[PDB]
């Protein structure tokens, strides 16, 4: 449990994460569903407990690079994922991207549109250069 | 269509003795056949369903036997209300419904 | 047409095997003896040969395999004499629960049509828009 | 002796179609449900008529403690077709699919060729608050779709008058795959020491309202009134003020006219069946039949057949097919030779006089 | 006593005029009326993904999809253009001024009461009460800026629409301009238009006492400033009464914001139908890819797999085309809103029935979810 | 007691239409199918039509298919038979018969009505 | 132009003329043409709103004075003509 | 290929029997026509947006060039005085 796992529960084949739930399952009920007909809960055959099924982690990656003649440094933005979940994923090496951007600790930022790795944070304000999202912009600036 | 042939077109017996009627089917119908009693001017009355089972409220003098395509109907003792026309009807082939030609039982 | 290379595979099989021999089929011959690729681009040829693979008193020269650990990949051979393992006994021999992988394809002049010594050769091409080492009779005109 | 008065079924007879949990949903299903407000046959007791069974049956009954034990299903209720028995005693249940002989009242007299004996907890649960006024009302639903006898139930001492109006779902109890054939239904009575409400299920579409724990609070029939479809086309239970386009309407056709210029199109069937000098088998006359409409009733009335076997076509299906050409080979032959004449046969006629090809598409006719 | 009746419409109240060769009708009194106008500015930004939607983590399905050409790169450009266009719409509508101004610490503009529309420091969002009513009356099915991942397992009960859309790979992106800095933009614009007049919209901001700005607007509508300077208290009281009563008008009405809610509902319904299309067979053996691969031979399973591909991709094409049409209509509305702001807010417009019914004086902008609200 | 009374018959010209009715009482009419059976003079019984217990399933004899229409009304316990394009051979007496499920949906005619005569002539 | 002809195309009738099997197989493609019916409904409502916006710009219906002498200006070609049953100006009549 | 044996019609016509060639031919036709339909639809959308821009340009020219406009922030930032048009490839340029 709690590890992204493959299951074959009596015909149900799929990936997900299983936790405890506070459902009010009737004794007769066996399965779970939602508005758009997707399984979201399964009663454990033993111990009679209801386990929810979260999907896996997925999203989009966007590299925010400056002009290519001016530098070669880039920063990666994993969209829609808590940056501790992606951080352990980089550490565990279980992600589809084989390209790995350096994580020096000074380059971490949990934004509202995802988390960006490769650029550092300040507390100043400038005219927006490239739009990142949720009130954040990036730029190439002299140190 | 299963055609239903009445071996005796018309039968003549005096009251008291036994009368035997025969009805044949073109194909196998297992034991699915019925007999009906029909006096001149009245509505048909069911006698035997399943070729071997007597209907409710009917005296034991009526009996039948046979399976497949050869069927027989037997009355042990003919009485005053037994001289009528008897029809044999199949119901194994449910989609259509066929009836026999009919046998006339009359006083000798 | 023009074909870069042509591959000819020849083998003698029985009558029902001719129906069996086809891309993406089932059977012991189709899964352990010879498997064609799903995207096969070629021709298969079968003709009855009861005069070369038959004689009086019989002829058990030919062979075929029914026991293999896994399926046969397309265009991959598996010539070997390794006794099939049944369960966990490491038996190396013939008899109980350790069988010879291949059995006789014995042929006699008097069998049924489905049991006659059918001779089968397959032809395989890789046609595309490419150079050719195989061609057809056609003279070459002059360039204008 | 029993009565057959009539009552209104009201809103009742809703079960759980499947085994999937829902919460705060308005799922819509299509299945066999007892319709909304309609007539049910209310019986009495003080003989036990055999009601029909088709597309399931809804059973309801209110009683003090117990007067009804079980049910018997199956066909012919005799020792010829498989049958059922769900008699319930004071402690257990006796589900069995067998070939009982008949009882006329120690409820069966034959168990020769039958299996699938089943026993479980008793169905009837009866509770009383130190008084008999808590009339236990039991609602049962049975159906036989693709075998798999399903039984639903819900036990509650409702107000106690009769078939009530308040909504109540039904929780499944058993699901056993008998699946033989069921056409009849009968109810057993007590032995020695105001019910019988029967309704019939029909294929309809229902909208069921779910609670947040997975129970069914309410439902809406999809074909009861001009409303109840508005609530379905934008699925919900509250419809604002306005006008909604729900469905369409179409009138049905009444008659059928088959008018034609002329249609006799006489075939030579009469000329081949009314002949007087049918040639012998050794020289079989072959007549070519074309440019005519083949009505097989003219062949039906002309000959009292003794062998009308057909191979490539059905004897019943001949007037609904169009043939490029028809060949009628006629020859008088002996009795056993009638059975001899057939595709893939042998004999002095099938080899030397007339051989029928194995791929023969047609019919043969023999009459004495 | 209640029923449904059918009647023919009445075009309006029957009225007649009294034209004559020599007769005039000159008003001797006036009134101040504050109307409202609501316009959508942008819609929810979504970014669908191919492959995962059509072939759930299947290598064979991906290989089969590769044979269809570049049908997954042209559907990854329309959505991006739509999102960028939405952001541009918001920028055009709201970011009309370059410098942010601030209301003076004291609030005495010659008797005019502006507390209803001015920012409220006590609230932590720094929004006017009128903006608060607009916020509480609009419900968003998906905020987007929620990072709701991590509570699908904590949903406990059946998962909502958002968790299911995540299950099917349909995401929503958050807008660049958060709703707090949009409110700050509107506050700066309102302070500029109620302190410096209309000069800040053209050049540098020049301060002008509010009674004088009101007098010059009166002069612009064709009535001399003497009228305002003689009955300043009456017009101040009428302004206060109108401002007070519009709040109750918005509070008591069932739904005066139907346009924004319609936008949200349309987007959510389109997404829900796209998700629901994932469970239809389209004429195949079954609607589950994992099932028709272990029940059918590979050489034949391809024909059944190549029905789900076309069904899913056609559904996606209809979704993207409908989204493009919706984006075009939203862009037209956003351009109209930007023009209306630049005309009525940063000056006084002579066009009839443009900035509200009657002779125009001013207008105040207010921020609404996925839209703007004017107070003519 | 169960009573099946037919009505609506009479004399008619060729090519016209007639409607018959069979009122039912004394039994739970809504849970049984019914049958129409005709008997030409000097001939045996002939099956004509059938309608199920609700009305969705109906079957017709090949001789009357496309011309005869059968329907019921559960709210009044009556059975109808609409006839169109009557020909000479359609002269007979028509019986309405109750059905009792046996082996198949309906195979036994348990109670028969008195019947009504229909004749067609010029 | 102010509006266009309103249409209400019907799926099952168009695609499968009173054919049960054809309608059943149309039902296999899911909710495909429900969007089409909704789009046509939206088109109709939009057309009605268009004509309402363009024409119903006033709330009280006035009438011309019984006498038509507006300082010498002759408008007899644009005000409604009482004799015509449709109550339309000659310019409107030519347009029709 | 769109799921056929090959993407060249001349290749797939000389490598299959005519009764079976039609099956592989009737995939290229549908793929090509869906591509064409997608192209024409995006072209119609682009034409609509370009027409809106052209109407705005014509209005701006007629207002700012042939007169002086009182509308704020329409003919450039600030109080408007004139405007001069200049031709550009597939467009126009104003000098407010
Ligand atoms: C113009 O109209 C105003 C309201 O629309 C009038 O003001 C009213 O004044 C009375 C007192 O006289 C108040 O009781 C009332 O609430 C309102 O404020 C105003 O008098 C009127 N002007 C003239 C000249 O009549
Ligand atoms: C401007 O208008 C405000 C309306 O929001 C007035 O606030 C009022 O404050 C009183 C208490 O003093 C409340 O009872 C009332 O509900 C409202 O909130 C404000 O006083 C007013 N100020 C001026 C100068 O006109
Ligand atoms: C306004 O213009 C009308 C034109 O339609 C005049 O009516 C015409 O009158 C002439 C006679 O002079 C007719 O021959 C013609 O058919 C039409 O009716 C109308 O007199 C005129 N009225 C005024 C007040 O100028
Ligand atoms: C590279 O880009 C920078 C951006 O300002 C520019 O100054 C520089 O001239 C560019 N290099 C070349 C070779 O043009
Ligand atoms: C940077 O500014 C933030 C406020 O946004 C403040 O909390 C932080 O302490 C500042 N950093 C330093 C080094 O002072
Ligand atoms: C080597 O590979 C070829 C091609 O797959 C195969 O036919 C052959 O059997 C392989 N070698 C051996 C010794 O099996
Ligand atoms: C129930 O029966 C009564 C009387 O027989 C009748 O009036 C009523 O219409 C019937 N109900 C329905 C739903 O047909
Ligand atoms: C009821 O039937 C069960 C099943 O055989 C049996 O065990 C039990 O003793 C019976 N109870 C009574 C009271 O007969
Ligand atoms: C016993 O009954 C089963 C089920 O009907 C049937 O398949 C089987 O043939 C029967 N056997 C005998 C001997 O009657
Ligand atoms: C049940 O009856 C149907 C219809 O006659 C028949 O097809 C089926 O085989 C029967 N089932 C059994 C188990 O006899
Ligand atoms: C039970 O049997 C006894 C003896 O015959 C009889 O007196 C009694 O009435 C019976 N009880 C019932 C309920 O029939
Ligand atoms: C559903 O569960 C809640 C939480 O325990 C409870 O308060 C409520 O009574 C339950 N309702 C039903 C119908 O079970
Ligand atoms: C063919 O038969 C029809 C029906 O009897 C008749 O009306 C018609 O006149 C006949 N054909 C000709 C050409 O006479
Ligand atoms: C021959 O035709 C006549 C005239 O209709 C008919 O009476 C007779 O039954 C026919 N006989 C045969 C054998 O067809
Ligand atoms: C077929 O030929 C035989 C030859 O004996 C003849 O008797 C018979 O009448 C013929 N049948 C026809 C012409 O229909
Ligand atoms: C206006 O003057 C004209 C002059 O001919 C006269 O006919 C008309 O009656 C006058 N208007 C009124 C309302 O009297
Ligand atoms: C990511 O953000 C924080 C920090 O880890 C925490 O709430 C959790 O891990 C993630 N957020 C959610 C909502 O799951």
């Amino acid at each position: 449990k709690n590890k992204c796992v493959n299951f074959n529960f009596n015909g149900l084949t799929g990936t997900g994460v299983l936790t405890k739930s506070n459902k009010k399952f009737l004794p007769f009920q066996q399965f779970g569903r939602d508005i758009v007909d997707t399984t979201d809960a399964v009663r454990d055959p033993q111990t009679l407990e209801i386990l929810d099924i979260t999907p896996c982690s997925f999203g989009g990656v966007s590299v925010i690079t400056p002009g290519t003649n001016t530098s070669n440094q880039v920063a990666v933005l994993y969209q829609g994922v808590n940056c501790t979940e992606v951080s352990v994923a980089i550490h565990a090496d279980q992600l589809t991207p084989t390209w790995r951007v350096y994580s020096t600790g000074s380059n971490v930022f949990q934004t509202r549109a995802g988390c960006l790795i490769g650029a550092e944070y300040v507390n100043n304000s400038y005219e927006c250069d490239i739009p990142i999202g949720a009130g954040i912009c990036a730029s190439y600036q002299t140190q | 269509e299963i055609v239903m042939t009445q071996s005796p077109a018309t039968l003549s017996v005096s009251p008291g003795e036994r009368a035997t009627l025969s009805c044949r089917a073109s194909q196998s119908i297992s034991s699915n056949l019925a007999w009906y009693h029909q006096k001149p001017g009245q509505a048909p009355r069911l006698l035997i369903y399943g070729a071997s089972t007597r209907a409710t409220g009917i005296p034991a003098r009526f009996s039948g036997s046979g399976s497949g395509t050869e069927f027989t109907l037997t009355i042990s003792s003919l009485q005053s209300e037994d001289f009528a026309v008897y029809y044999c009807q199949q119901y194994n082939n449910w989609p259509p419904l066929t009836f026999g030609g009919g046998t006339k039982v009359e006083i000798k | 047409l023009c074909f870069t290379n042509v591959y000819a595979d020849s083998f003698v099989i029985k009558g029902n095997e001719v129906s069996q021999i086809a891309p993406g089929q089932t059977g012991n011959i189709a899964d352990y003896n010879y498997k064609l690729p799903d995207d096969f681009t070629g021709c298969v040829i079968a003709w009855n040969s009861n005069k070369l693979d038959s004689k009086h008193s019989g002829n058990y020269d030919y062979w075929y395999r029914l026991f293999r650990k896994s399926k046969l990949k397309p265009f991959e051979r598996d010539i070997s004499t390794e006794i099939y393992q049944a369960g966990n006994k490491p038996c190396k021999g013939k008899g109980p629960n350790c069988y010879f992988p291949l059995q006789s394809y014995g042929f006699r002049p008097t069998y049924g049509v489905g049991h006659q010594p059918y001779r089968v050769v397959v032809l395989s091409f890789e046609l595309l828009h490419a150079p050719a080492t195989v061609c057809g009779p056609k003279k070459s005109t002059n360039l204008v | 002796t029993t009565t057959q008065s009539y009552t209104n079924s009201f809103t009742r007879g809703v079960y759980y179609p499947d085994k999937v949990f829902r919460s705060s949903v308005l799922h819509l299903t299509q299945d066999l449900f007892l319709p909304f407000f309609s007539n049910v046959t209310w019986f009495h007791a003080i003989d036990n008529p055999v009601l029909p069974f088709n597309d399931g049956v809804y059973f309801a009954s209110t009683e003090k403690s117990n007067i009804i034990r079980g049910w018997i299903f199956g066909t012919t209720l005799d020792s010829k077709t498989q049958s059922l028995l769900i008699v319930n005693n004071a402690t257990n249940v006796f589900i069995k699919v067998c070939e009982f002989q008949f009882c006329n009242d120690g409820v069966y007299s034959s168990a020769n060729n039958c299996t699938f004996e089943y026993v479980s907890q008793p169905f009837l649960m009866d509770l009383e608050g130190k008084q008999g006024n808590f009339k236990n009302l039991r609602e049962f639903v049975f159906k036989n779709i693709d075998g798999y006898f399903k039984i639903y139930s819900k036990h509650t001492p409702i107000i106690g008058r009769d078939f009530p109006q308040g909504f109540s779902a039904l929780e499944p109890l058993v699901d056993l795959p008998i699946g033989i054939n069921i056409t009849r239904f009968q109810t057993l009575l007590a032995l020695n020491r105001a019910d019988y409400y029967v309704g019939y299920l029909q294929p309809r579409t229902f909208l069921l309202k779910y609670n947040e724990n997975g129970t069914i609070t309410d439902a809406v029939d999809c074909a009861l009134d001009p409303l109840s479809e508005t609530k379905c086309t934008l699925k919900s239970f509250t419809v604002e003020k306005g006008i909604y386009q729900t469905s369409n309407f179409r009138v049905q056709p009444t008659e059928s006219i088959v008018r034609f210029p002329n249609v006799t199109n006489l075939c030579p069937f009469h000329e081949v069946f009314n002949a007087t000098r049918f040639a012998s088998v050794y020289a079989w006359n072959r007549t070519r039949i074309s440019n005519c409409v083949a009505d097989y009733s003219v062949l039906y009335n002309f000959a009292p057949f003794f062998a009308f076997k057909c191979y490539g076509v059905s004897p019943t299906k001949l007037n609904d097919l169009c043939f490029t050409n028809v060949y009628a080979d006629s020859f008088v032959i002996k009795g056993n030779e009638v059975s001899q004449i057939a595709p893939g046969q042998t004999g002095n006629i099938a080899d030397y006089n007339y051989k029928l090809p194995d791929d023969f598409t047609g019919c043969v006719i023999a009459w004495n | 006593s209640q029923s449904i009746i059918a009647y023919t419409m009445s075009l309006g109240a029957e009225n007649s005029v009294a034209y004559s060769n020599n007769s005039i009708a000159i008003p001797t009194n006036f009134t101040i009326s504050v109307t409202t106008e609501i316009l959508p500015v942008s819609m929810t930004k979504t970014s669908v993904d191919c492959t995962m939607y059509i072939c759930g983590d299947s290598t064979e399905c991906s290989n089969l999809l590769l044979q269809y050409g570049s049908f997954c790169t042209q559907l990854k450009r329309a959505l991006t253009g739509i999102a960028v266009e939405q952001d541009k719409n918001t920028q055009e509508v709201f970011a009309q001024v370059k410098q942010i101004y601030k209301t003076p610490p004291i609030k005495y503009f010659g008797g005019f009461n502006f507390s209803q529309i001015l920012p409220d420091p006590s609230k932590p969002s720094k929004r006017s009460p009128i903006e608060d009513l607009l916020f509480n009356k609009v419900t968003l099915a998906d905020a987007g800026f929620i990072k709701q991942y991590g509570d699908c397992l904590g949903d406990i009960a059946a998962r909502d629409l958002i968790c299911a859309q995540k299950f099917n790979g349909l995401t929503v992106l958050p807008p660049l301009l958060t709703d707090e800095m949009i409110a700050q933009y509107t506050s700066a614009l309102l302070a500029g238009t109620i302190t410096s007049g209309w000069t800040f919209g053209a050049g540098p901001a020049l301060q002008i006492p509010f009674p004088m700005q009101m007098a010059y607007r009166f002069n612009g509508i064709g009535v001399t400033q003497n009228v305002l300077y003689e009955n300043q208290k009456l017009i101040a009281n009428q302004f206060n009464s109108a401002i007070g009563k519009i709040q109750d008008s918005l509070f008591s009405t069932p739904s005066a914001l139907g346009k924004l809610q319609d936008v949200v509902n349309h987007n959510a319904q389109a997404l829900n139908t796209l998700v629901k299309q994932l469970s239809s067979k389209f004429g195949a053996i079954s609607s589950v890819l994992n099932d028709i691969l272990s029940r059918l031979d590979p050489p034949e399973a391809e024909v059944q797999i190549d029905r789900l591909i076309t069904g899913r991709l056609q559904s996606l094409q209809t979704y993207v085309t409908q989204q493009l049409i919706r984006a075009a209509e939203i862009r037209a509305s956003a351009n109209l809103a930007a023009t209306k702001m630049s005309e009525c807010v940063l000056g006084q417009s002579k066009r009839v029935d443009f900035c509200g019914k009657g002779y125009h004086l001013m207008s105040f902008p207010q921020s609404a979810p996925h839209g703007v609200v004017f107070l003519h | 007691q169960v009573q099946l009374v037919e009505s609506g018959g009479g004399v008619v010209q060729p090519g016209r239409s007639l409607r018959l009715s069979c009122a039912a009482s004394g039994f739970p009419f809504i849970i049984y199918g019914m049958h129409w059976v005709r008997q030409a003079p000097g001939k045996g019984l002939e099956w004509v039509a059938v309608i199920s217990f609700d009305g969705r399933n109906t079957y017709y004899a090949d001789s009357v298919k496309g011309r005869f229409t059968i329907s019921r009304d559960n709210s009044k316990n009556t059975l109808y038979l609409q006839m169109n394009s009557l020909r000479a051979e359609d002269t007979a007496v028509y019986y309405c018969a109750k059905a009792e499920p046996y082996i198949s949906s309906f195979d036994l005619f348990d109670y028969w009505g008195q019947g009504t005569l229909v004749t067609v002539s010029s």
